[PDB]
């Protein structure tokens, strides 16, 4: 039908990749992933002649517009392959080596924040840019190494929600590929379910070629005539603000609107300092009255 | 019907000849480009595992909403002999063509290509200045030759013979002149890759043993080729028709190094606007387009006035209309050009009028013509007033009896495609002279 | 007024009115109280906003307007009377209402009356038409002329009121009671006819002024300050919003219900940069077709599972007998109504609610037994051919109902036991 | 003609009664009608009792239909004797003095619209002969009287009035008038120093 | 010379948006749009007529209001022929009011308005409304007058006493009584009686009315509210729903009383408790966390970068179009500034910059 603007974000982080390859033994698994993605973009740009690809990597200190080159020469790959495929693959391996050399250079400083949401947002802006230029399908791909330490998704939660709402406005499914020890990533699973995206988690770096060639090929040209393969289901619930556990039925502030599994101490808001009404909370604490 | 015509031709190509075509990765890449999305997905899934599948697994995977499209994809898949579906263990065991499979695999991996993507010399030069200019020159010469406006640079004698034999732009030997057939105007209406594909289909049809699969593989890799580089001059049949398509201006060859122009790229794939025309009830032309080719083709069916930078003006006359009509050029062809040359403001006004008339009545009691009938139906009324009769000439069988027999004989002619007209109420029908003998034999039996 | 919960429950006539308005409300109410015998106050206790909305919809009335000015004279004339406008004329002109009520129920017909009315000069007088002795009017309607005149006098007497001195033109002209000048112009004074009498334009102008005054006093119905009046707001301070901003302190609890080292990650990083600059092969990515076959098995299993999920993608089409379908829908509906009312009683939390809770518990038990007996009926009507589907269709409301019963029993054992 | 019946459908109509008391009740009615916003129209003589001490503002002073030149009654021997005496005394042109008095009565009629600078209003001149009298007219009045406005018809009068209403229906930034129209104490100080 | 006019227009525009505040703004909303369908809106004076455009704009308003703020109920009462007619009760489903408005499409606007009756029955409809819900009414009006049965000032006093605000979008010009309503209801503010100048301005006004409004400190109602996240099931068997009493394949399940529903964000029909998703509550967090404006750096000074930080394009070169996020110290293009300030609700420069 139409050229599908391909959007691929690769979450590269040595804190995750070192953790994964030390947990297992597949050194160069990230290289295997990169080669698989090279074949994936080849299969995509051979599926359609103009389904243009946006490739962005988010490193530890920030993000990088990988494909294409900025608005401001060895060949590792073979010379017998296709021209456009070779140009893209050579450009990406050059950009990847430059980013990895940079990452080796500035390895020793510490930044504990994931940049996945910012990378996703910048990619969505570029999707707006491409779609506003000249009619193009929007499909967003994330590659993550989930074997790293799940430190704090709490600050990541809000912009991820904002990105979900934006992609909902933009009819862009958010398809998730996870490689890690943890089977489940709740926010990503919720993201896939809300955006009609595809969630998938495995561990072995082998067979990802067949995995994301078979499953991760759904385009908006043929989305309604393809069943989604996701098996997990999400309650769309959140952990409590002061006890950190998910709540089924509970309480939220009339002002801050944060989930309270229990009564806040001092009857004041733990988010926006609103003192509440004692008769209200006593009625909330009321037991039912039962006949003797 | 370009993919339909090529797929039909390859289905006409036998199974092992198809398998010979499926040997090389460049041919497999071009054919994969031809395949529809469902079959494309199927083969890219199965190409990386040597696990044959039964049809039941694919059927369970397939959502039934697009099951007709799935049927089309697998019908093409089987009829191209790209599949080997056998009822193994009672189940229709699905198997891709293995030569196609491995050649696609090597093309995707960048593995063994045997320079099917091209025997490369890689002496790149500028193409906009030599290749594009010579290409535009030669294509301009053949295009104005095909227009009929006078031009000195005649085409090759091979293509001249192909035009003489073919029903495209008839070089009528009684007149000694190339003459616009209705098929010639179809070619004029065609897209550029459509014109190239019609030309190569006709040349492949006329050419015989010159190895047909050599021409096929060479055509597929020539489509697969890239612009602006020198390459090694391969099969000799491929080389001599390569020199032929050099004389067509497709490649810029320095008699061994050859430099393929942009025409190979357009043959491979496609790449208040230009070509947008404002219609007028006064038949005035407000074209947002200009070329000497545009004037040359507008000379056939439009009375023009002058040439300016984008502003080509004129007035469509009924003399111009009937000049188009008397060439055998179809009014449907004319409105094909017209409806491919519409303008934004007028089509927005037409859609506003359509949405206004939608709420009043579904039929609107108006003729079905979306382009504004104030100007557009004036041609369409002239289109209906052009033909406006039905002529039947030759044999005719009359005064049938039993209606039975009349329906039987008439139905039989329709089945064999020799029936030209019938009337239940008079129990009469007309059949072509070719089918006369067949109908008579059936009547006796 | 008619706005309390007691008033809305009291208005049985209005309750019957929107009852008769709906049809599923006869169905529901009939099952609720005619069939199940629920307290109809508690029936209407849920539908209180609906009752008040119906009341307020029925309760509004229009504002006054110049109905005689909207009357047009329209050869011949055909009466095209509108009853709402006839009552508008009645309300605007009680004299015309009186002239209707003492003549039509006594002497002649309504359309004959209105033809006489349009013929009458009293109609012209009450409208913006100057009376003329050339017009004959209608004698029966024009007998009310002096009655309308003394109505006008009484109404003007009513309309008289004292005036503020801040705007009192009478005080303004009573500034100097001994002004001795010259007689003002005939042009700019109220002109008269030849014989000194007026034409009556002052009468028609004071009449339309009386119409305006009657308007504004109809507005002014049952349903010092000059300091505020003379304020010059243009030289005053601009109003500023007292809207409160909000901050947000941020301290979230961690999610509740081995550690890597820089040396080791640096060693691996050095090694993988070495591998990166060393080599990269696309061709090695092809799997072993056996672990890949297990991947095929996993993928196809996921496809089968989610396809069976998608296989069950007006209500659904069903092969029920239509009567039993309606009966089971009805039973589901009244069970839902019972359950909602029982929850209303339970979440209320009073000792006054106790007998209500007990009785609704009994009703829920009765509904359970009736569901079971219905299951016996579809049992011996189907041989459990699709009586299984009947049981499963009525299942989840039954599960919620019996869960509520268990909750009631548990809280009974909590408090009493 | 029954035009007043059409006028009934939009606003009330109030006429200057010869009784000042009924006129007072009438103006109270107009006041309350513009108070509730249902709208009303006053009909008063140019020299009539309303015109000499009653102001109208921000809904009361919004638009005025001045009807023609308010010339005095021409055939007054009293007026003619006045004209003769004042011409004999101060060499006064009689027609010019008549235009002066008409003039000044019209200004008295039209001066009761703008109470504060926040108010706004539109003025009409419903006579052909007014066009020669802008030089007569008061300076601040005529400074808003543009040269295109000297001879207008109903259509562009309506269009300009609608656009004026659209214009006056907008808020205004205080920065554009904080030093040129409205003055603070510091603004007056700065102006006084600038005078110094 | 058009760029100088554009620059001074942008300056006079940005003078209003210089002050950006984190006011407490209402989330539990209660919005009523009454419609008049009278003889005034029969004017074709704006194309095609006022009735058609207010229908279309109300469709858009319903969509935008339910998208941005799904945590409110919407009621519509039409005004026609001296009567105010309720056509849409307050509900969580926008589609009901969409269908009611589609019924309003084909019927004919005629009559005269009565804001007294309209606001009175709007008050009565707004009467059984909980405390946290912010009762506010949008009123469209085309007349310059209002026929009424009785006093409006008693209604004004009652509405002020019952803590309901109004905002009037008049058509022709200002009406003094509507100004009085807006001022007295709105604590003396004049920022609520708004008059359009064209249909584009009407569109902008409707978009402005979409947004939540700030609340007052004196109008203090700071409390908690009980909430419950339900669970969605995907069952093989169709099942009867509690709300519409019909067979449903799927449906959420009640967290408290374990019944099932058909739509969200809705309250329970059985345990009678509100059920939402965390997406719904996080939907207004841009209102809860506003975004600072981005400053163009001047063309005279030296520049940190010459191409856009976010969209990655070259900055064009008289003036300098480098909108700087001072919170992240990065300059951006106008397109990215628009997208981040309106569509997005995060600054990726501040996402990359660690705190
Ligand atoms: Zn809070
Ligand atoms: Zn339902
Ligand atoms: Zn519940
Ligand atoms: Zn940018
Ligand atoms: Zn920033």
């Amino acid at each position: 039908e139409s050229p599908s603007l391909l959007t691929v974000i690769i979450e590269i982080a040595p804190k995750l990749w070192t953790t994964f390859d030390e947990e297992g033994n597949e050194k160069g698994s990230i290289i295997k992933v990169l080669e698989a993605l090279i074949v994936f973009l080849n299969a995509h740009l051979a599926f359609n002649s103009a389904n243009k690809v946006a490739v962005i990597a988010a490193y530890s200190q920030g993000i990088k517009y990988l494909y294409p080159e900025s608005t401001s020469d060895l060949k590792i790959i073979n010379s017998d392959m296709y021209r456009r495929f070779r140009n893209v693959d050579e450009t990406l391996v050059e950009e990847i080596y430059k980013l990895f050399e940079l990452e080796k250079k500035q390895i020793e400083q510490n930044s504990q924040r994931s940049t996945l949401a910012g990378a996703m947002s910048a990619g969505l802006t570029y999707v707006n840019r491409i779609s506003k230029e000249s009619s193009l399908k929007s499909r967003l791909l994330v590659l993550t190494c989930g074997s790293g330490s799940s430190k704090d998704e709490i600050f990541q939660y809000i912009p991820i929600m904002n990105c979900i709402f934006s992609a909902t406005k933009m009819k862009c499914p958010i398809d998730v590929v996870k490689i890690g020890g943890s089977k489940e990533s709740t926010f990503l699973q919720q993201t896939t379910d809300a955006t009609n995206g595809v969630y998938l988690h495995v561990e072995s770096t082998e067979g990802l070629i067949q995995y994301l060639a078979t499953a991760m090929f759904i385009d908006p040209s043929l989305r309604p005539i393809i069943v989604k393969p996701n098996h997990g289901s999400v309650d769309f619930r959140t952990s409590c603000y002061l006890t950190g556990r998910v709540v089924a039925v509970g309480f939220i502030c009339s002002v801050c609107l944060c989930v309270l599994s229990i009564i806040p101490p001092g009857n004041k808001c733990p988010a926006c300092d609103s003192q509440f009404d004692e008769h209200v909370i006593a009625k909330l604490k009321r037991k039912p009255v039962v006949p003797r | 019907s370009l993919k339909h015509s090529v797929t039909q031709y390859l289905e006409e190509i036998p199974q092992q000849v198809q398998n010979r075509l499926y040997t090389s990765p460049a041919t497999c890449l071009a054919i994969y480009r031809i395949l529809p999305p469902l079959a494309k997905f199927f083969i890219m899934a199965m190409v990386f595992n040597e696990n044959e599948v039964p049809l039941l697994d694919l059927d369970k995977w397939v959502n039934s909403n697009g099951k007709l499209q799935f049927q089309n994809a697998i019908k093409s898949m089987k009829s191209l002999h790209l599949l080997i579906p056998n009822k193994s263990s009672g189940t229709l065991m699905i198997n891709l063509n293995p030569t196609f499979k491995i050649s696609l695999r090597n093309a995707l991996t960048g593995g063994e290509v045997q320079n099917s993507f091209g025997v490369v010399v890689e002496e790149n030069v500028v193409s906009l200045d030599l290749l594009d200019e010579y290409s535009a020159n030669k294509w301009e010469t053949i295009l104005h030759f095909m227009v009929g406006t006078p031009l000195a640079k005649i085409p090759s004698e091979k293509v001249l013979n192909l035009l003489k034999h073919s029903k495209l732009m008839e070089e009528v030997n009684s007149t000694g002149e190339f003459k616009i057939t209705n098929e010639g105007f179809q070619f004029l209406l065609q897209e550029i890759n459509s014109q190239l594909w019609t030309l190569l289909l006709q040349y492949l049809k006329m050419i015989e043993t010159m190895d047909l699969v050599d021409v096929l593989h060479f055509i597929f890799m020539l489509g697969a080729l890239e612009v602006g580089k020198a390459y090694k001059i391969l099969s000799e049949t491929q080389r001599i028709m390569l020199q032929d398509m050099r004389d067509y201006g497709l490649v810029f060859q320095k008699h061994s190094i050859f430099y393929p122009t942009k025409l190979a790229l357009m043959l491979t794939s496609d790449t208040i606007p230009d070509g947008s025309l404002i219609v007028e009830t006064n038949f005035k032309i407000y074209s947002y387009s200009n070329s000497p080719l545009q004037i040359a083709v507008l000379s056939l069916f439009v009375h023009l006035k002058a040439r300016f930078v984008n502003m080509v003006l004129g007035q469509i006359t009924r003399e111009s209309i009937r000049r188009a009509l008397t060439n055998g050029i179809t009014a449907d062809q004319i409105i094909a050009y017209l409806e491919t040359h519409a303008h934004p403001q007028m089509r927005r006004l037409a859609e506003e009028k359509l949405e206004k008339k939608l709420e009043l009545d579904p039929n609107c009691k108006e003729p079905l013509q979306v382009l504004p009938p104030t100007v557009v139906d004036q041609i369409r009324l002239w289109q209906l007033e052009l033909d406006r009769v039905i002529t039947y000439e030759g044999s005719l069988y009359s005064d049938f009896e039993t209606s039975q027999e009349y329906n039987l004989l008439s139905k039989y002619a329709q089945d064999i495609g020799v029936l030209l007209w019938k009337d239940d109420k008079k129990k009469k029908f007309f059949i072509s002279k070719e089918g006369n003998s067949q109908v008579l034999d059936f009547a006796k039996r | 007024d008619s706005l309390s919960k007691e008033k809305l429950l009291t208005n049985l006539k209005l309750q019957q009115s929107l009852l008769k308005g709906n049809k599923v409300l006869m169905k529901v109410f009939q099952e609720t109280v005619i069939n199940a015998g629920l307290p109809p106050s508690e029936f209407w206790s849920t539908r209180i906003p609906l009752l008040r909305a119906f009341a307020l919809s029925t309760s509004q009335k229009v504002g006054p307007y110049n109905v005689l000015s909207t009357i047009k004279p329209v050869n011949k004339v055909n009466v095209n009377l509108s009853r709402e406008k006839i009552l508008n004329i009645f309300e605007n002109y009680p004299i015309v209402k009186k002239a209707y009520t003492d003549n039509v129920p006594k002497n002649f017909k309504e359309p004959e009356f209105w033809a006489r009315f349009f013929s009458s000069k009293l109609f012209r007088k009450l409208r913006g038409e100057k009376i003329m002795q050339n017009d004959r009017g209608d004698v029966i309607i024009d007998r009310y002329l002096t009655l309308d005149q003394e109505f006008d006098r009484k109404d003007d007497d009513m309309l008289l009121h004292p005036v503020k001195k801040i705007i009192d033109l009478d005080g303004n002209i009573q500034d100097d009671p001994v002004v001795r000048g010259n007689r003002p112009d005939f042009t700019m004074q109220p002109g008269v006819d030849i014989n000194g009498n007026s034409d009556g334009t002052v009468d028609i102008l004071k009449g339309m002024n009386r119409l305006s005054e009657k308007m504004i006093m109809a507005l002014k119905n049952e349903y010092n300050d000059e300091r505020n009046e003379l304020k010059i707001d243009d030289l005053n301070e601009s109003y500023k919003t007292n809207y409160a901003i909000i901050h947000l302190k941020r301290n979230a609890h961690e999610k509740t219900t081995l550690k890597v080292s820089n040396q080791q990650m640096l060693q691996q990083l050095s090694l993988v940069m070495d591998n990166l600059i060393n080599k990269l092969d696309l061709n090695q990515v092809v799997p072993n077709n056996e672990v890949s076959n297990k991947i095929n098995k996993r993928v196809i299993t996921a496809i089968k599972i989610n396809a069976k999920q998608a296989k069950h993608n007006l209500e659904v089409k069903s092969t029920l007998p239509i009567d039993l379908l309606e009966s089971c829908r009805m039973l589901h509906t009244t069970c839902c109504e019972f359950l909602k009312h029982f929850y209303i009683h339970f979440q209320s939390g009073e000792q006054k609610q106790a007998s209500t809770v007990k009785k609704l518990y009994n009703h829920l038990k009765d509904c359970i037994e009736k569901l079971n007996e219905l299951f016996q009926d579809v049992l011996n009507g189907d041989g459990e051919s699709m009586s299984n589907t009947c049981t499963a269709y009525l299942k989840p409301v039954l599960n919620s109902i019996t869960l509520a019963t268990h909750k009631y029993d548990e809280y009974f054992n909590e408090y009493n036991n | 003609m029954g035009i007043l019946d059409e006028v009934w459908k939009h606003k009330l109509i109030l006429v200057e009664t010869p009784d000042a008391q009924e006129t007072s009740l009438a103006l109270e009615t107009y006041r309350k009608a513009c108070s509730n916003g249902r709208g009303a129209i006053l009909l008063s003589v140019a020299r009539g009792k309303v015109s000499e001490g009653i102001d109208f503002d921000h809904q009361y002073g919004r638009t005025v239909l001045m009807i023609g030149i308010p010339f005095q009654y021409t055939e007054s021997r009293i007026l003619k004797a006045r004209l003769e005496f004042m011409r004999e005394n101060y060499r006064i042109r009689e027609n010019d003095f008549l235009s002066f008095d008409a003039m000044r009565h019209a200004a008295q009629c039209l001066g009761r619209v703008l109470r504060g600078k926040d108010d706004y209003g539109v003025m009409v001149l419903a006579d052909r002969r007014f066009s020669r009298k802008r030089s007569q007219l008061p300076k601040w009045i005529a400074q808003g009287l543009s040269d295109a406005d000297l001879n207008l018809s109903t259509d562009m009068a309506i269009s300009n009035t609608k656009q004026f209403l659209r214009t006056m229906a907008q808020p205004t930034d205080p920065k554009d008038q904080e030093g040129v129209s409205v003055w603070s104490y510091e603004d007056l100080i700065k102006h006084q120093n600038s005078r110094k | 010379a058009s760029l100088v006019a554009s620059i001074v227009e942008a300056r006079k525009k940005r003078t209003a948006k210089k002050n950006i505040t984190p006011y407490q703004r209402g989330i539990i909303r209660s919005l009523i749009l009454t419609l008049d369908c009278s003889e005034a809106m029969l004017e074709k004076d704006l194309r095609p007529n006022r009735h058609a455009m207010i229908i279309q704009y109300a469709i858009d308003f319903v969509h935008e209001f339910f998208d941005q703020n799904p945590i409110s109920q919407m009621g519509i009462i039409i005004m026609r022929n001296g009567l105010a007619q309720l056509v849409s009760q307050v509900s969580g489903n926008p589609q009901d009011h969409i269908d009611a408005l589609k019924s309003i499409r084909k019927q004919e606007p005629k009559g005269n308005p009565s804001l007294q009756n309209a606001l009175e029955m709007a008050r009565g409809l707004l009467l059984p409304v909980p405390a946290h819900c912010t009762r506010e009414v949008l009123i469209v009006f085309g007349s310059l007058s209002t026929t009424d049965p009785g006093d409006i000032h008693q209604t004004i006093d009652s509405l002020v006493s019952e803590k309901i605000r109004v905002k009037v979008l008049g058509l022709s010009a200002q009406v003094a009584i509507c100004k009085e309503l807006c001022k007295a209801t709105n604590y003396g503010d004049e920022s609520f009686y708004k008059i359009l100048l064209d249909e584009t301005h009407l569109k902008e006004l409707f978009n402005e009315a979409v947004t939540p409004l700030p609340v007052n400190k004196i109008n203090k109602g700071f409390t908690l509210v009980k909430m419950g996240f339900p669970t969605r099931i995907f069952e093989d068997t169709p099942t009867f729903c509690s709300c519409h009493s019909k067979l449903v394949y799927g449906g959420y399940f009640c967290p408290n009383c374990h019944s099932k529903v058909c739509s969200l964000p809705t309250v329970c029909p059985c345990c009678d408790l509100m059920l939402i998703l965390s997406t719904h509550l996080a939907r207004s967090y841009h209102h809860l966390m506003p975004l600072k404006t981005f400053a163009e750096v001047p063309t005279t000074e030296k520049f940190r970068s010459e191409d856009c930080f976010s969209c990655q394009s070259r900055f064009p070169i008289l003036t300098s179009s480098r909108y700087r996020c001072e919170d992240c110290k990065q300059e951006f293009c106008v397109d990215c500034d628009v997208f981040i300030h309106e569509i997005l609700h995060n600054c990726p420069g501040c996402e990359s910059k660690p705190v």
